[PDB]
């Protein structure tokens, strides 16, 4: 819900409100393209994600580059934790324990049994990291977009 | 209680909603039926593959009957490389007259789609010419399709059903696929190409009416019988041959030219021609090995039984292999799945860099599709080959029968398998990752030459093994002093060594470092499936967590919050897992082919050899470059012919996100909301007059990761089928 | 030269890479003073890239048509032309080192094991045991090598606990 | 009805017995252990499949054992 | 008079049992005929945090 | 000990009642009856939402499915101290008694009462599925 | 003193003492030879 709050208050604000004033008039940094675009999903990809992401994916080789590598590995971040939400740790239990075999074949077994992660801990790791990922993917997307324009 | 299901009473006494969706789903799951013995298991299963028989022959007579009637072939044939083919045509009431407008096209007398499945280059290819030839094709195979249906009746009724011992007769079902189903499958249709595609690509007609009065090879079988073969491979087709017409061909019915067609890039006739020929003796020959009532022959138990080393080191060897394979359906299911699922990916391979159908090559929207859609169905089809040697293990594993012999010996170090699996699933991921990782700082700080670009030397040495100079290994083929390069000098090597050295043609692609880190991605890919899967079935029967998984079943929600937690136990989970990697992996494959393939489409093969070797490349000078087409199918100001796509691609990402609410938010959530429905309607004045069959129920556990894979599985196919249709086709389509 | 690459030192792209960057840098450096803070760090950052590609060129590395240099991996290729330096001496650099580190943890961990209570020797490290472990682990590959010849680098299948088959 | 099993390697804890939150075990007497008391499963038509009884058990590997089956109106939990 | 003293260490040959193939401490034998009278107790838990498991006189032996 | 029967006018807690009552279900297929003695008049928690409190001497309350009753018996036994005991009552009037099923609560063994659904054998001694294949249903190899 | 020392003993403290040596004799070595790709 807060994304697309955040993603109203970038567009309108791109498109009504800032921009440069001239002799003319007011020319906003996205001219005026809410209106007609905002109302069909096709326009917020096309219009808003596509258009306004051209910033953060040239930024490579300049001051902003930092932005583009977040913007990546933020989107990494949140396909990870898909691993955790879409899986139980009844399969991870038994993968650990070939590996345990491996380590106890070499004399190398730790002390503290290795286990899977509990069930509630699965969906609190996949939560924080999806949460991470997604609200950085929106953060490098939004510096680099006005920071670059604005 | 219930009628349905009418195989399982258990389902039938079921009060809730799980009745219809369990239902459904164990219709074909024959073993599970109640009363099910083993002979009516066999004659069911014979039954329904010619049920799957006649779908596939009506499924094909469909497309021959709608390119005939609302198709341009005739058009299509006279000038291909200028004429998009026409799929079907559109009656569509929601339509606008700027749609309608949109999407007629090729001179047809509406709206159309556009073909993409190159029916129509094979078609050309194998002799059609106008619509009655497709005509007459459809009528044939609708009858086809009749008859194998009736043979389904008819093996069912009371003098017709098959003992169980017909079922299991292996060396006599061997001998007749081996020689009759593919040797003379293969034979006979080396005599179409020898009478009618071969002389149709010369400018002569020949059909029913007349081929029996017109003689394929000036000399009628007069080389065959004489021992004289060399006879049909005199004066080929020139390299100024126009096909489809007389000027510049030959008379030649057996070549081994090895090259291209100078103007159809795309194998000669002549060479498929022999080809056919050449494998039909051998299958021929290859299927009078195993016994029958003749006296004759091997019995595959005799095999099986002499095959253990002496030395000990496989055990028993192959001693109960024969009963094990013979008796067990989810074994044979598991080999026909893994052998029909690797072929279908030496189909893609070998169809988009030696591409045997005329005017295939520059049709670049077909070529995409062509290897997409086989890639990915190869890719469910290895999934299914684990799924069913995993139910082999639950269900038709005997231990005592298969005591110290090669299987049962695979389950003795099966640790050692999966920790090995293990470390290089780690060691790519983590490697090829990293270097990427590498690649994408380096290109962020503007130092592109701090970079590791690693040479595909081992695969740029193979290349040169076959030919390609570029390299300079001079190594065999590559050399012209090697007996190699001698002893094919007369044969194929010269049409071969022209095409492989033609950098236009996809004939073994140039590759350098961005390939070289894809190439090790894919193995990534391979090697984490297989382990997701190996596992699954290693540990069905049992492990640590649970000694006795085998006495629940191949699927099974799981074993309870105890012992400190079991979601996603069974072997069925393991496949499910699976799937996930399964997409991801055969996403990688298509994305380089793709991506490869519209730079060198282009002519600016430099982009992917520059931009390939980090992640921001891929993501900008790919997805991100080629989507602004797509994306504007309909814009505020219009839409166009793409505009399909770019519903479907939106259509793809909805089905893929609805999957994810599936498999994140699970069963005890949603049976409480469900339960104050049911209170809400009861009390509700005028509605509860109306009343439930089935009282509502959440889905079940195991349920809910079927839907959830099913959503996702559908959104990944439709957004990407969308995404390489639109920015091929739209690009120079 | 190999696999149709050529030098570096040779390459015509890989010289123009070069102007490309120190341009870049020359751009952004006219918009402040001689001596200012700013115009001080862009000009060691323009030393070290001529510095670099000096270097890259003199360690004879082999540049494509992109023009960045390429690493050959092949031992054969690599000891034949003077290549060992990009890939084949750094294996077992990189060896040495991981072998260092995981001989080191086994040492220790069956070190703890003969301790009365091995948990908690692992959250609470053993600094002093650690330290000793550490130096002694240089020589790995000739401690690792004579415990396979004796037998005792790996456990019995008798003494290894397995599930149900 | 779900499937619930007692197997002989039950020490007569009791544990089970008291976990499970539909009255479907009790304990009957025996001679196989030093408790000289059995699990039972008497009415396993109640029986949900929670498998509270399970997670109590301490013997290694468990003496008590549920088999999902066939749902009802009672095994299934429903109270509509 | 039955049974590994008490105090002796001894194999779990039980494939069931998450100790199989691990040595344990005989904590008492049983003298009364039961179905499994030893009583084994071992330094590392299993899955349900228990660490004592009652085995039969066949299922365990001695260390080595 | 004999079987009690069931007294359907017994007086009821002190509560204003709510939405998680009892639905169709109970007027079609079965509901279930818990009665007990009180001390004293006390507040408790009911399993379907909010407080009740039970008046001195004999109580009654009707619940949707057993699970139900089973869990507000735990409570008046375990906190209360009480000795509580439910049916299962038919749409037809029939009432069934359980839970105590002979008098003596389950968890305390009993002389009298039949071993059911024991297998003398352990986990690990059951047969291979295949063995149990074609038996005319889905059957695992505990069953046999 | 004797238990404040074993606090620096827990994993970790030991961990990020290990790696911020190990971190800084890393970037440290990249400061003297900055840009190293091939051994030479
Ligand atoms: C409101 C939206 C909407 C709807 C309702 C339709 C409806 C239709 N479109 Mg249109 N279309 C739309 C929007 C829509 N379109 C948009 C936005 C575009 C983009 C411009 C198009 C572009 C388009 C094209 C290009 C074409 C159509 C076609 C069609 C027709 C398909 C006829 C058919 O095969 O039916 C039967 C439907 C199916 C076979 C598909 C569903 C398959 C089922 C659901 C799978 C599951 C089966 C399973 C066993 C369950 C069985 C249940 C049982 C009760 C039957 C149909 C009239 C096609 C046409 O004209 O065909 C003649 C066609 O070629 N549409
Ligand atoms: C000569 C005798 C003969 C023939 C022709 C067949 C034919 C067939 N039998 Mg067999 N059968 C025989 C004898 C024979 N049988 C005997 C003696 C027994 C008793 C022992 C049996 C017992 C038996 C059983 C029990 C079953 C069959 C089945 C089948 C069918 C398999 C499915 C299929 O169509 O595969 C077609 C396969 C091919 C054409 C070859 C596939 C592999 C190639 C390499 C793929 C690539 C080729 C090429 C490049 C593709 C071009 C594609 C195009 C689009 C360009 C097939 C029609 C099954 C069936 O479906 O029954 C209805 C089945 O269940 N048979
Ligand atoms: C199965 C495929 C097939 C079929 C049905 C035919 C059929 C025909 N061919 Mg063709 N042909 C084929 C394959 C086929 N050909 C192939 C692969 C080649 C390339 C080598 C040729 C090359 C060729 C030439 C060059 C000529 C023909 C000719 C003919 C015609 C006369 C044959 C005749 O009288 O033989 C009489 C022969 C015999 C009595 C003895 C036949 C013995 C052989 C070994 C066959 C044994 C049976 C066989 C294994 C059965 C296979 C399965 C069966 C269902 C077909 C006839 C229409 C001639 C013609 O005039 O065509 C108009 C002609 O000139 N064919
Ligand atoms: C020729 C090959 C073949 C055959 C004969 C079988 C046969 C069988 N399989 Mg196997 N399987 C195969 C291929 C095959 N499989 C493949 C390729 C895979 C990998 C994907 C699997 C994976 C697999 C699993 C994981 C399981 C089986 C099981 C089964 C059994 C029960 C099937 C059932 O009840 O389905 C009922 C069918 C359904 C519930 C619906 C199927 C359709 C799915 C959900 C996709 C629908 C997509 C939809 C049409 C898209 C709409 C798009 C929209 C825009 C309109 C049966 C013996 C099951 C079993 O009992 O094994 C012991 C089992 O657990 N198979
Ligand atoms: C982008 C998403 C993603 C990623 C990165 C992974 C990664 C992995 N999966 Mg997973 N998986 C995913 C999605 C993903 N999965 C999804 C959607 C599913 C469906 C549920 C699964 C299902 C699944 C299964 C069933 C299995 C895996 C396995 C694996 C491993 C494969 C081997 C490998 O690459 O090792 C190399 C490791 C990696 C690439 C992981 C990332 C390493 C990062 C970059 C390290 C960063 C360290 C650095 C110091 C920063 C730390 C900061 C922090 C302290 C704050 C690996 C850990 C297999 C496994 O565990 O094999 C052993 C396995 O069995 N996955
Ligand atoms: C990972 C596998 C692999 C592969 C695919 C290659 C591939 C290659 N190596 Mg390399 N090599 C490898 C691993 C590999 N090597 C390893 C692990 C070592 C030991 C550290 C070497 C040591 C080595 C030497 C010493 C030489 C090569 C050479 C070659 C080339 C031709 C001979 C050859 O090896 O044929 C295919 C490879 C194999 C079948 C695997 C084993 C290869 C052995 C170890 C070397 C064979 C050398 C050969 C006899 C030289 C004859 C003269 C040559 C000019 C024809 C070729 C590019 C030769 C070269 O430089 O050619 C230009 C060469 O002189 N390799
Ligand atoms: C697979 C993983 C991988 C690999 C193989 C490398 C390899 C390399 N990286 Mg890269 N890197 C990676 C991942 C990887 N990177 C990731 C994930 C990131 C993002 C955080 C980066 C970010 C990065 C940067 C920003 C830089 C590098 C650089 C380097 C070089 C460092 C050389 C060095 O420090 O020598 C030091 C010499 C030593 C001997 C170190 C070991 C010391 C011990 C004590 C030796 C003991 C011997 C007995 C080298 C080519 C540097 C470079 O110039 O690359 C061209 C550089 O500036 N990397
Ligand atoms: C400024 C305040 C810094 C921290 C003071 C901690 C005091 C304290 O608790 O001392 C506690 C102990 C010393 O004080 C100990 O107190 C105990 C209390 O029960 C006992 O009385 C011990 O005998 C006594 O030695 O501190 C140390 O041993 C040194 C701590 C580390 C100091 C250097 C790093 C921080 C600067
Ligand atoms: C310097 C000269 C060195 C010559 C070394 C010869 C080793 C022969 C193999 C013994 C190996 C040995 O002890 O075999 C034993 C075992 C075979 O088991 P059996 O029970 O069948 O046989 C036991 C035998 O020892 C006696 O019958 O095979 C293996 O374990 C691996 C087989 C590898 C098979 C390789 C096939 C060929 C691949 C190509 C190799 C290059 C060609 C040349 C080498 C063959
Ligand atoms: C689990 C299980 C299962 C399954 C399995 C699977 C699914 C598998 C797969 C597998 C696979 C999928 C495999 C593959 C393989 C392959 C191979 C092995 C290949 C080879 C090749 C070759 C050898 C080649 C050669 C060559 C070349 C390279 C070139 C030239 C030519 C030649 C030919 C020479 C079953 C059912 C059994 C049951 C039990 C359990
Ligand atoms: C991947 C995965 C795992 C496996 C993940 C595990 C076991 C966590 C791994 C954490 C780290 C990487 C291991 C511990 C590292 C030590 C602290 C030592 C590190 C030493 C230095 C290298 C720092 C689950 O346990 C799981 C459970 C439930 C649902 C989903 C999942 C799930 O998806
Ligand atoms: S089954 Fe387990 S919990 Fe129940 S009495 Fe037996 S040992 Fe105790």
């Amino acid at each position: 819900s807060l994304s697309i709050v955040i993603f109203h208050f970038s567009w309108k604000m791109q498109s009504d409100v800032w921009g440069t004033v001239t002799a003319s008039g007011v020319s906003h940094i996205t001219g005026g393209n809410f209106a007609q675009s905002a109302n069909t999903i096709n326009g917020w990809l096309r219009d808003f994600l596509w258009a306004q992401s051209s910033q953060v994916i040239q930024s490579y080789g300049s001051a902003l580059s930092a932005y583009g590598l977040i913007f990546l590995g933020a989107h990494f971040v949140w396909a990870f934790s898909l691993m955790f939400l879409f899986s139980g740790r009844g399969y991870w239990q038994e993968l650990i324990e070939s590996i345990v075999w491996a380590h106890n074949k070499l004399k190398v077994a730790p002390a503290i049994q290795p286990r899977a992660l509990s069930i509630t801990q699965g969906r609190a790791v996949g939560v924080a990291h999806y949460l991470l990922g997604g609200i950085a993917t929106t953060w490098s997307f939004f510096l680099a977009r006005i920071i670059s324009v604005g | 209680t219930k009628l349905f299901p009418k195989f399982s009473q258990g389902l039938a006494q079921d009060p809730t909603t799980r009745r219809i969706w369990y239902g459904l789903a164990m219709a074909h799951d024959f073993e599970s039926h109640d009363g099910m013995t083993e002979e009516n298991l066999y004659q069911k299963i014979f039954a329904s593959h010619f049920g799957q028989l006649s779908i596939i022959f009506l499924w094909t007579s469909g497309n021959l009957f709608h390119v005939a009637w609302q198709g341009n072939f005739e058009q299509w044939v006279t000038d291909p490389v200028h004429i998009r083919p026409i799929a079907h045509a559109i009656w569509d009431p929601h339509f606008g007259q700027p749609a309608v407008e949109a999407f007629t096209r090729g001179g047809a007398s509406g709206p159309v789609n556009i073909s993409t499945s190159g029916v129509y280059q094979w078609w050309y290819t194998i002799g059609m010419r106008t619509n009655q030839d497709l005509y007459v094709g459809s009528v044939f195979l609708a009858l086809v399709s009749a008859i194998f249906l009736f043979a389904g009746w008819l093996h069912l009724q009371p003098n017709f059903q098959p003992s169980l011992s017909w079922f299991k007769d292996a060396e006599s079902r061997l001998n007749h696929h081996l020689s009759g189903l593919f040797g003379v499958s293969s034979l006979a249709w080396t005599g179409h190409l020898v009478h009618v595609a071969i002389p149709e690509s010369r400018g002569q007609h020949v059909g029913w009416d007349n081929f029996l009065s017109v003689l394929p090879h000036p000399q009628g079988l007069t080389p065959f019988f004489t021992g004289n073969w060399a006879a049909y491979a005199q004066s080929p087709d020139t390299a100024s041959h126009v096909f489809g017409t007389a000027q510049g061909s030959g008379q030649a019915i057996l070549t081994f030219l090895g090259g291209f067609h100078p103007q159809t890039q795309s194998l000669w006739l002549t060479d498929m021609a022999h080809h056919h020929l050449a494998i039909a003796v051998i299958f021929i020959v290859a299927g009078h090995m195993y016994r029958t009532n003749f006296g004759i022959g091997h019995r595959m138990q005799a095999i099986l039984e002499a095959h253990t080393p002496p030395s000990g080191s496989l055990g028993a060897g192959h001693k109960g292999l024969f009963d094990t394979v013979n008796n067990s359906l989810h074994f044979q299911l598991g080999l026909a799945l893994a052998s029909v699922g690797t072929i279908t990916s030496l189909v893609a391979q070998h169809m988009y860099s030696l591409p045997p159908y005329a005017f295939q090559a520059i049709d670049f929207t077909t070529q995409a599709a062509l290897y997409t859609h086989h890639q990915y169905i190869a890719g469910f089809i290895m999934c299914g080959a684990f799924a069913h040697g995993a139910i082999f293990f639950i269900r038709d594993y005997d231990p005592e029968q298969n005591k110290g012999n090669v299987l049962a010996r695979m389950l003795d170090h099966k640790e050692a398998l999966i920790s090995h699996l293990s470390w290089v699933s780690l060691f790519l991921g983590f490697h090829t990752l990293g270097l990427y990782v590498h690649n994408d700082v380096m290109q962020a700080f503007g130092t592109p030459e701090k970079q590791i670009l690693i040479e595909p030397v081992f695969a740029q040495w193979i290349q040169a093994a076959h030919g390609k100079a570029l390299y300079g290994f001079d190594f065999l083929l590559s050399s012209k002093t090697s007996a190699a390069f001698a002893n094919g000098q007369s044969l194929w090597l010269p049409g071969w060594l022209d095409a492989i050295n033609n950098n236009q043609n996809s004939l073994f692609l140039t590759i350098g470092p961005g390939d070289f880190l894809v190439h090790h991605a894919i193995a990534l890919g391979l090697h984490t499936t297989t382990l997701i899967l190996v596992k699954g079935a290693l540990d069905a029967r049992g492990s640590k967590l649970m000694p006795d998984k085998k006495d629940f079943g191949y699927s099974f929600p799981c074993d309870g919050p105890g012992r400190g937690g079991t979601c996603d136990i069974s072997a069925y989970d393991a496949f499910y897992l699976a799937v996930f990697w399964m997409l991801n992996t055969i996403g990688w494959v298509t994305f380089y082919w793709h991506w490869k393939h519209l730079t060198l489409w282009q002519g600016n093969v430099a982009q992917f050899d520059e931009s390939s070797t980090y992640l921001m490349g891929w993501l900008r000078d790919y997805l991100w470059l080629n989507s602004s087409q797509l994306i504007n199918g309909y814009n505020p100001f219009g839409m166009n012919s793409l505009s399909v796509w770019a519903w479907t691609f939106l259509f793809g990402h909805l089905i893929y996100a609805t999957g994810f609410m599936f498999l994140i938010s699970w069963r005890g959530y949603w049976q409480e909301l469900i339960e104050t429905l049911v209170w809400a309607h009861e009390k509700t004045p005028l509605a509860n007059l109306v009343y439930w069959k089935d009282k509502p129920v959440a889905l079940s556990i195991v349920q809910a990761r079927l839907v959830g894979l099913a959503h996702f599985s559908v959104g990944y196919i439709f957004t990407y089928a969308a995404f390489l249709i639109a920015s091929t086709s739209g690009r120079f389509g | 030269d190999i696999a149709g690459l050529t030098p570096c030192s040779e390459s015509k792209a890989y010289a123009k890479l070069e102007k490309k960057e120190l341009k870049t840098l020359e751009k952004r450096l006219k918009q402040y003073e001689a001596d200012s803070a700013p115009a001080v760090a862009l000009k060691a950052t323009m030393e070290r890239t001529k510095a670099r590609f000096a270097n890259y060129a003199k360690a004879g590395l082999l540049c494509g048509n992109d023009g960045l240099p390429h690493l050959i991996a092949d031992p054969g290729l690599a000891l034949k032309y003077g290549h060992a330096g990009e890939v084949f001496i750094p294996t077992f650099g990189f060896l040495y080192v991981a072998g260092y580190i995981g001989y080191v943890g086994r040492q220790y961990l069956i070190a703890v094991k003969g301790e009365a209570k091995p948990t908690d020797k692992e959250i609470i490290i053993d600094v002093p045991l650690a330290t000793k472990l550490a130096w002694q682990g240089a020589g790995w590959p000739l401690a690792a090598v004579q415990e396979l010849q004796r037998g005792t680098l790996l456990e019995k299948e008798e003494n290894i606990t397995v599930s149900p088959r | 009805a779900h499937i619930v099993k007692i197997y002989d390697t039950c020490i007569g804890c009791t544990q089970c017995v008291r976990a499970c939150p539909l009255d479907v075990l009790e304990m009957v007497p025996w001679d196989g252990c030093k408790a000289s008391q059995m699990a039972s499963a008497p009415r396993t038509e109640d029986c949900v499949g929670c498998k509270r009884c399970e997670t109590a058990c301490p013997t290694d590997f468990l003496s008590v054992r549920v088999y999902l089956g066939s749902e009802s109106t009672r095994s299934m939990g429903l109270s509509y | 008079e039955v049974g590994p003293k008490r105090g002796s260490l001894v194999k779990i040959l039980r494939p069931e049992s998450y100790w199989f193939n691990q040595v344990g401490k005989v904590v008492s034998v049983d003298q009364s005929g039961v179905r499994y009278p030893v009583v084994v107790r071992f330094e590392n838990q299993n899955y349900a945090g228990v660490t004592t498991n009652n085995y039969a006189l066949d299922e365990v032996v001695a260390a080595k | 000990w004999t079987v009690p029967t069931l007294n359907p006018d017994t007086p009821s807690p002190i509560f204003g009642g709510s939405t998680g009552g009892l639905l169709r279900k109970a007027q079609t297929e079965e509901f279930y009856v818990i009665t007990w003695e009180a001390k004293k008049e006390q507040i408790f928690e009911m399993p379907t939402g909010g407080a009740a409190i039970m008046r001195q001497g004999p109580n009654l309350l009707k619940f949707g499915k057993k699970e139900q009753c089973l869990a507000l018996t735990t409570q008046l036994r375990n906190k209360f101290k009480l000795t509580p005991c439910f049916y299962r009552v038919f749409p037809d009037g029939k009432v069934q008694y359980l839970h105590p099923a002979d008098g003596v609560y389950p968890e305390k063994v009993n002389a009298g009462r039949v071993g059911a659904n024991q297998n003398m054998r352990r986990i690990g001694q059951n047969v291979n599925p295949i063995k149990v294949k074609f038996s005319g249903r889905m059957m695992s190899p505990a069953e046999i | 003193m004797k238990d404040f020392t074993t606090y620096l003993s827990t994993a970790p403290v030991i961990a990020t003492i290990w790696f911020t040596f190990t971190a800084g004799l890393l970037i440290e070595i990249n400061r003297y030879f900055p840009d190293p790709l091939v051994f030479s």
